């Protein structure tokens, strides 16, 4: 419907005659300089921002979106035509492909009407790569929304990398040398596999019918770095009653080695099919990546934040249907807001809940997984793996600054135990399948749930006696809460009343403060994450006093209560988390006291 | 010139000959004469010499190795027929360049390097038996036994499918023994961990040694391998000719190098700081700043980092001497043991961290596993042959691993019975073990052996047992709290460089004063034990520690101050594990 020659003219005009004032308002041809650098082999990839094109031609941007491969090729051809003009220095012939190209051009110019086949492929006159950056107007598209209707259109999606393969050389233009004519044969490759040529199509051999047999040569051919990755829907966009979906992404060129498993990234690229037949051909789809970027209220709202009970209110909102466990809910909220990591300090607050069956632990974990922006749920895989040859992040990796809720912790494999120990020690996961120790950044808070072995917990038996977990591993956790289902007629009656009300109204009994909607909770959590409160030196004295007091009490206690520097670190983390909740950049006596109270209550829960 | 290059056979050969003849550090002619008598027809050349002599020739060599090396071979053969024109050799001289382009960032490798000579440093992980690959297949007819040959059929062998004397149907079968083969050995080599900046995923490469240079690198050897980068297609199915669009890549080795520092400024700086009288104490303080109030343990681990001087007892017939220092930090949970182990592992080069549990991701042992080739896989101990093996949770270990540890600490080597052959992998590692007492806390009045439950022999092998506990002292708790809070609200680089310089250059030697002091100290220890008495192993530990301390001071000779420091440190460790 349009003349692509005119489109080539328009893109050449745009590249030649586009200028945006740089630092200090310096009128500079943003793409002219890049063209110069490419002409000197000083650059390899040329990213094009579609906003710049929209600056003077929205129609061109719309056409590019409607059909992306065509305009990518058009831009590449335009740059190829322009490069000689902008060349100004005969840079040293880098690599062997530059000298090979120079020799080919000299031979061709050493020649008139010629057959279309008997000419160099455009892709061989290359080593400048082109890519597009999606326009600001086009919003990011959820992976589930990318359907067959958008195939062939440039789209920007956001997700979490679940696996990335090692960089490998992919052939773009196979080169062959004949046995008789001494000419050269070329074969552009688009498919994932190809049939190597056998008999040369050279005019000389054809006329002489010598049947010269081609031999593939790697030096002549042209390769490109290539990586296959899978990007998964980020948990925010996933529907409540569904699971994340995955999209394969084929990264090539400079874009390679720009993403890692667990990275929350945004990819702008072309959605195209790959044919690796009911009423038409059926093909699998992928996303040809172009740009990869690793991503990181009302007045009454502020008034509510200013309320002293605000924090308590938020605690009441943590799974309101779960009657009781108020302090446990508070600890969960502290985990959700996390530490500060002032510099660096491990900001994750690991919590473990050991208890008899049927005390809402799993429900609590599920609620946390629903409320935490980045969440993972597991039961015991958790750690990364090497599938066969690609890294595949486990749930722990997928957390990556989120929260990993591990139910049925007591039934975890010993290797998994060691893995989580490493996660809590360095926030990294070391995995080796072929004798290669690969370290992945897994910095995520851990919320574990466990049940005593051989039935309900026995108070007369010490910890690790009713449970089969290493004592040290438990000591790693900042907070360890023991939930006991002690039959108390009053409390049991209260719980029964609550459950009956739920069954008779599908809602929890009315409380002093109505629970807040999950979205609002998340918003407040993020607002808290904004702050990084400090610890004034004055408070140090009191904190140290408290620590020495509690350690003395533990020594007085006949049974060791796991007191150590870990405890002091946890106290500090909790205090700074409460400071975050207060939206105050300086911790306060109040916060320290509250943290101490929570710690004491945990240790008492072990009573 | 050969197509698509800048190479002339005659001019390139003449330039290489000029480089051989006209050069200044002539060494090439010297080693040519050496090869004359030796008969070893392999002229190793450092490419950096060509770079200095002729950068253009170096670039040409790197860009087109496969096409240029034969010219160098021809030039060297002509020279060898000029100098020593008369001589006998089964095959004429060959040249194997090396140390040319240290693109050792194996993780950062590009397709631009295809078919270009490159040198990379790394530790070989696995190997395989030499593979005989056909080069001239021999065929005989089942009917008439018509003999025929097919030479270099581009890897695969072209089956005639038809005879040539009876001209029957396809009946000519290959005769393996009558054929001709060449040696090709496959090696799997891992990137050197030290060179990797991030090391999130250590990189691995495949090497092929052809017709020579086979079995010249044993598993676990850290070497610089220089060879031609290669990319080859992989067929989707062997029956079909289709090939993957993504090539698998490997290296065809050309040369193996088994393996100054910084500049004059760094040596001057380390010497200057060595002149400080309290350089020992200052270095101890700099080590692991996070830790607090621990001095004897820090000094011991520092001396272990420096270690004793290497000594050759082959002539004496006494066998190898354990110059490395093995330290066992025994303490209750929460004494910062694992922090010290990680810090030491995060500081010393080529260090290894492992857990006593068999669940450790690395594992403190080597064993054979199927690829399905039953090839060996090395352990942490063998991996850190000259580094430091930080073992955590050393208390919990199986008896087999205890025996392996005893063997390695005794003989500095690990014996593995693969198939039927027993191989002794040399492992002169420095063992830094950490043990936590059984039960929640450490029960006093019980010997370390009772409270750790490890063999008496194995712990007697250790040259220092440091006992660290969390005292029930309010003042200590207050001080620790102040230290931690202060941490809440000398760079390791200079220490690492100093240690590297000490290891590379200095080698302490005993002195008459030091000898007499050692003898007096040992006899005094004996007398004290007259009333766990003294043992000669204690004397070995004292001499090793004295050598290490001298190395710290850079004295190059053991001095009475070193003897005094070693004796005091040993007595402190004794006190730590002492009881009475
Ligand atoms: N304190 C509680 N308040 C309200 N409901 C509770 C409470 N404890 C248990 N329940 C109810 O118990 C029902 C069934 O037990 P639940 O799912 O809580 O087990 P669980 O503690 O996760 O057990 P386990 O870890 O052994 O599988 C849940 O529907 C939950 O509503
Ligand atoms: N004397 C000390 N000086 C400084 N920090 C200390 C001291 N004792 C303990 N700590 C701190 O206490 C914490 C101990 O953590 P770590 O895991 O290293 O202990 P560990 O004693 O090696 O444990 P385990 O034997 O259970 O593995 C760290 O914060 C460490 O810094
Ligand atoms: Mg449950
Ligand atoms: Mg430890
Ligand atoms: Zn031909
Ligand atoms: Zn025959």
């Amino acid at each position: 419907l349009k003349d692509y020659a005119l489109e080539k003219e328009k893109v050449k005009k745009f590249l030649q005659e586009f200028y945006q004032d740089d630092e200090l308002g310096k009128k500079q041809f943003k793409y002219g300089n890049q063209l110069v650098r490419l002409a000197h082999r000083e650059q390899v990839a040329l990213y094009v921002d579609l906003d710049d094109v929209a600056e003077d031609d929205p129609e061109l941007v719309d056409s590019i979106c409607e059909n992306a491969r065509r305009y990518a090729k058009l831009f590449a051809d335009a740059v190829q035509e322009l490069l000689p003009q902008y060349k100004e220095r005969e840079v040293v012939n880098k690599d062997v492909l530059d000298v090979y190209i120079e020799h080919r051009l000299m031979m061709e110019q050493r020649s008139m009407v010629r057959s279309p086949q008997n000419q160099y492929p455009a892709e061989l006159m290359r080593r400048f790569e082109l890519y597009f950056q999606g326009p600001s107007s086009n919003k990011p598209r959820v992976i589930r929304e990318v359907r067959a209707d958008s195939v062939g259109k440039l789209v920007t999606v956001r997700g979490i990398v679940t696996r990335v393969s090692e960089v490998k050389p992919k052939m773009v233009v196979a080169t062959y040398t004949c046995d008789q004519c001494g000419a050269e044969t070329y074969q552009p490759i688009q498919s994932p596999t190809f049939m190597p040529l056998i008999m040369c199509p050279s005019q000389e051999c054809q006329t002489n019918r010598s049947g010269g047999r081609l031999y593939l040569q790697t030096r002549g051919s042209r390769f490109i770095k290539f990586q296959e990755m899978k990007m998964q829907e980020h948990s925010d966009q996933v529907p409540v009653g569904n699971i994340p979906r995955s999209i394969t992404v084929l990264v090539e060129g400079e874009n390679t080695r720009i993403a890692q498993p667990g990275d929350h990234v945004s990819v702008t690229g072309i959605f195209l099919p790959i044919l690796r037949v009911v009423q038409g051909l059926l093909s699998e789809t992928y996303l040809e990546a172009h740009r990869i970027v690793k991503m990181n209220l009302t007045r009454e709202e502020l008034r509510q934040i200013a309320e002293e009970d605000f924090y308590e209110k938020l605690a009441a909102s943590i799974a309101p249907e779960i009657y009781g466990h108020e302090d446990v809910k508070k600890a969960l909220l502290l985990l959700l807001v996390g530490g500060v990591d002032q510099s660096k300090i491990r900001g994750n607050i690991n919590i473990c809940l050991m208890g008899d069956p049927g005390v809402a632990k799993s429900q609590l974990l599920s609620y946390i997984d629903r409320l935490a922006p980045r969440s993972q749920y597991t039961t015991g895989g958790l750690t990364a793996a090497v599938l066969r040859l690609t890294l595949e992040g486990g749930a722990l990796v997928l957390a990556d600054q989120g929260v990993c809720c591990i139910d049925e912790f007591d039934k975890m494999a010993e290797a998994d135990r060691t893995a989580i120990h490493e996660v809590m020690e360095q926030q990294t996961i070391s995995i080796a399948k072929a004798g290669i120790l690969t370290t992945l950044n897994a910095r995520c808070s851990i919320l574990a749930a466990a049940n005593p072995a051989y039935g309900r917990y026995n108070p007369r038996r010490s910890l690790e006696q009713n449970i089969q977990l290493p004592a040290a591993l438990l000591s790693r956790f900042d907070l360890l809460w023991l939930i006991q289902d002690r039959p108390d007629r009053d409390n049991d009656l209260r719980l029964a009343q609550h459950i009956t009300y739920v069954h008779q109204h599908s809602r929890q009994p009315p409380s002093q403060f109505e629970p807040l909607d999950m979205k609002l909770m998340r918003r407040y959590i993020a607002m808290c994450r904004e702050k990084q409160p400090m610890v004034p030196e004055s408070l140090a004295d009191y904190i140290t006093a408290a620590y020495v007091e509690m350690r003395r009490e533990a020594w007085a206690s006949k049974d060791a209560t796991y007191t150590s520097a870990r405890t002091l670190l946890a106290i500090l983390r909790l205090s700074t988390a409460l400071a975050r909740l207060r939206m105050v950049d300086v911790v306060e006596k109040e916060d320290v006291n509250e943290a101490i109270r929570l710690m004491e209550m945990s240790k008492d829960s072990l009573l | 010139v050969i197509w698509g290059t800048d190479v002339n056979v005659a001019a390139c050969k003449e330039n290489f000959q000029r480089f051989l003849q006209r050069f200044i550090d002539p060494l090439y002619m010297q080693r040519l004469g050496e090869i004359n008598v030796i008969g070893e027809p392999f002229l190793n050349v450092n490419c950096e010499h060509i770079k200095s002599f002729d950068k253009n020739l170096y670039r040409q060599l790197i860009s087109y190795p496969q096409e240029v090396i034969p010219t160098f071979d021809m030039a060297v053969n002509e020279i060898f027929f000029d100098r020593y024109p008369d001589s006998i050799l089964e095959h004429q001289i060959q040249v194997r360049p090396f140390n040319a382009l240290k693109t050792k960032n194996m993780r950062n490798l590009n397709p631009e390097d295809i078919d270009q000579l490159i040198t990379i440093s790394g530790m070989v992980i696995r190997t395989s038996q030499l593979i005989p690959e056909m080069q001239e297949a021999f065929f005989q007819c089942q009917v008439c036994a018509h003999t025929t040959r097919v030479e270099m059929d581009r890897g695969r062998i072209a089956e005639p499918s038809v005879c040539g004397r009876c001209h029957t149907t396809h009946s000519m079968a290959l005769i393996h023994n009558r054929s001709l083969f060449s040696d090709k050995q496959m090696i799997k080599l891992q990137e050197s961990p030290e060179d990797m900046p991030a090391g999130q995923t250590p990189h691995t490469v495949i090497l092929f040694a052809h017709n020579d240079l086979v079995d010249k690198v044993q598993p676990g050897d850290r070497v610089n391998v220089t060879g031609i980068y290669r990319a080859v297609p992989i067929r989707v199915n062997p029956r079909v000719s289709n090939v993957k669009s993504v090539y698998k890549t490997h290296i065809d080795v050309i040369h193996y190098r088994k393996t100054k520092l910084f500049s004059e400024k760094r040596v001057e700086l380390l010497k200057e700081l060595s002149r400080k009288p309290d350089i020992y104490e200052r270095l101890a303080s700099a080590l692991a700043p996070s830790i607090y109030e621990h001095e004897d343990i820090k000094k011991g681990i520092l001396l272990q980092l420096f270690g004793g001087t290497r000594k050759d007892f082959s002539h004496t017939g006494r066998g190898k001497f354990r110059a490395e220092i093995n330290i066992l930090l025994c303490g209750d949970p929460g004494t910062s043991k694992s922090q010290l182990l990680q810090y030491v592992y995060n500081l010393v080069p080529r260090g290894q961290y492992t857990s006593g549990k068999g669940s450790s991701a690395v594992g403190l042992t080597a064993y054979v596993m199927k690829d399905r080739q039953l090839v060996l896989q090395t352990g942490a101990l063998v991996l850190s042959d000259n580094g430091i093996c930080c073992i955590d949770e050393f208390d919990k270990m199986n008896e087999s691993t205890r025996s392996v540890l005893h063997e390695v600490m005794e003989q500095q080597t690990l014996s593995i019975a693969k198939a039927g052959i027993i191989c002794q992998l040399n492992a002169r590692t420095s063992v830094l073990a950490a043990a936590n007492p059984i039960e929640s806390q450490w029960n006093p009045k019980k010997t370390t052996i009772e409270n750790i439950q490890l063999p008496h022999t194995l712990l007697s092998r250790f040259d220092l047992i440091f006992l660290m506990l969390d005292p029930q002292d309010e003042a200590y708790d207050r001080r620790l709290a102040h230290h931690l809070v202060a941490l809440y609200y000398l760079d390791m680089a200079v220490l690492k460089d100093y240690i590297a310089y000490a290891h590379s250059t200095i080698m302490p030697r005993l002195s008459e004063e030091a000898s007499q002091a050692l003898i007096e100290a040992y006899v005094d220890m004996r007398k004290i034990g007259s009333s766990v008495s003294a043992y000669p192993r204690q004397l070995e530990s004292l001499i090793r520690l004295a050598e290490a301390h001298a190395k710290v001071r850079l004295s190059n000779k053991v001095e009475a101050i070193d003897v005094e420091e070693a004796k005091r440190l040993h007595r402190e460790a004794l006190k730590q594990s002492a009881t009475d």
